[PDB]
């Protein structure tokens, strides 16, 4: 709430309420039965124990 | 007097008020009816930039308020009393029995009537042409027998106003 | 603003709409014959004033014949009254004044300007 | 026809009985004795077997 | 441009910024349903002129 | 035919002619996308009936 | 779940489930145009990340 939105006529602005989705991140080895799922990425731990990004991963694509 | 001792009551006393005054006439009451106008003085459907409200006031340009304007029909079958309900006869009997005795400033009352065709003439001078708002009883030169119709309207039993004015002083600072 | 027109046949309850609608439809026929090779943002026939109170801040009109572009006529010798006196009390500079004869605009839900109630928009009126 | 026309004095409407003309569209190569006619358009047939309208004709004009 | 999506609960009251942003969001869904009309930019489907005003060295369109 | 998009600014009354037109315009955008690709009058998607009453010569539809 | 086209009368009560049931129709309509040449449950465009927190067990998506 109280997002400052300017009216498009030349006047001042005011404060409306704006819908926001309650997005989050999950792990896909858990149980996601009351959610919607789209795969994003895959992380592999490097040999020094730190996490690195897998350069060979494809999401469900919409644009090449 | 037995009916005028119960407080805040009732609708069924208006049946007694008619059957007393002229027998042969019956009464039915519909408790709510589709009343109309009161035209609100700001139109209020300007969509506001600085401050506006939602919660209850949602409408177009004319409002509708049901809440208190009951409908009353009468039904006679003796033609001597048909000419009693048109204004001048028994209409002055109800119009004073309501406004200060049984109802007062509780409500407003709509009247209506249903008879067979009419007994009503036409455009003669100064004062008795109008059968309320409508006119009939003059054109059937064709067929012998009956058709039932609603009759007319009568006015509401109302009393209101605004007086004029703006003010100059105030109550008390407590 | 639709212009209805009713039937009269074999006994019909005389309603106030049935005469107003017939009053409207023959106003509208007057303009359709009047267009027929004319222009019609129409105007003024006669306008005669009073110059006496001009040393004061008063000004009053004495005779006006005006035909408005919706087709309504003002014939101030017949069925219309002269307007009240204008006021010049709130004027700083005197070239500004451009007097224009007004008349309120009719809607499809209003009607006569019943005195006894206030409004932000005026109407024509039973006098 | 029956509609509910508002009084122009500030009140509630009620039901009146208004009139509507009994118009109809007929073709010029039918019989047109009983009616009172005035032509409005001309239809031609197109190369693909479709209908279309000439821009060449003019009806009798009260206005341009 | 930060196209906001307005929110109607039981106390959402009326502002001009309610409706203008809502009209902008459905225009934005007209682009992202096009997966060929983004593969080439935006088109022209009818454009017809008059040449009679060319001796006057004027110009005016008919259909755009 | 004509389609009239309404202006939203800080004077106007709320009128039913606005909402009907803004609803009417968004069919026209949603149809102007389908004529980028396909070209058609529309068709069915599903039309399933009931073979019960058919010996009694009465026909009903289940989903259309 | 069904979606209802609201009836825009004049002189009645506005309720917030007219504004909601209006806008949920338009989103449903553009889904129907989208499923005419293309045939899948669509996905993700341009997922980007942040990597400075990867020594720890922390993530920051910055654009979806």
């Amino acid at each position: 709430e109280r997002v400052n939105v300017q009216e498009l006529a030349g006047h001042e602005q005011s404060e409306v309420a704006v819908l926001r989705h309650n997005l989050t991140l999950r792990m896909a080895h858990q149980e996601n039965a009351a959610w919607l799922t789209c795969p994003v990425t895959r992380l592999v731990r490097d040999a020094q124990g730190q996490w690195c990004r897998d350069p060979r991963f494809i999401p469900p694509l919409l644009t090449l | 007097l037995p009916l005028m001792l119960l407080p805040g009551r009732t609708a069924e006393g208006l049946t007694s008020l008619v059957t007393l005054l002229a027998p042969g006439t019956q009464a039915r009451v519909w408790h709510h009816d589709r009343r109309r106008i009161p035209l609100k003085t700001p139109l209020t459907m300007r969509v506001h930039h600085p401050v506006s409200l939602k919660s209850r006031p949602v409408m177009g340009d004319h409002a509708t308020d049901v809440n208190g304007q009951v409908l009353l029909q009468l039904s006679t079958q003796t033609g001597s009393e048909v000419q009693g309900w048109l204004p001048g006869g028994h209409l002055y009997s109800d119009l004073l029995a309501l406004l200060h005795v049984y109802l007062g400033s509780r409500l407003d009352v709509r009247l209506q009537l249903c008879v067979e065709r009419s007994l009503l003439p036409d455009a003669r001078l100064s004062c008795r042409p109008a059968a309320g708002s409508p006119q009939l009883g003059r054109t059937a030169v064709m067929r012998t027998q009956a058709k039932i119709a609603t009759s007319a309207a009568r006015v509401m039993t109302i009393s209101l106003g605004r007086y004029q004015r703006v003010q100059e002083h105030y109550q008390r600072k407590e | 603003m639709k212009i209805y027109r009713p039937l009269w046949e074999d006994g019909a309850f005389l309603m106030p709409q049935q005469f107003q609608q017939q009053a409207a439809w023959d106003v509208h026929l007057a303009d359709s014959v009047a267009r027929m090779g004319l222009a019609h943002p129409w105007g003024v026939v006669a306008a005669e004033f009073d110059d006496s109170l001009l040393p004061l801040s008063r000004l009053n009109a004495t005779r006006l014949i005006v035909r408005f572009p919706d087709g309504t006529l003002i014939d101030t010798e017949r069925a219309d009254n002269l307007p009240p006196v204008c006021d010049l009390s709130t004027v700083s500079d005197r070239s500004l004044v451009d007097i224009v004869l007004a008349l309120p605009l009719l809607n499809a839900n209003g009607g006569n300007l019943d005195n006894g109630s206030e409004s932000e928009r005026p109407r024509r009126w039973k006098s």
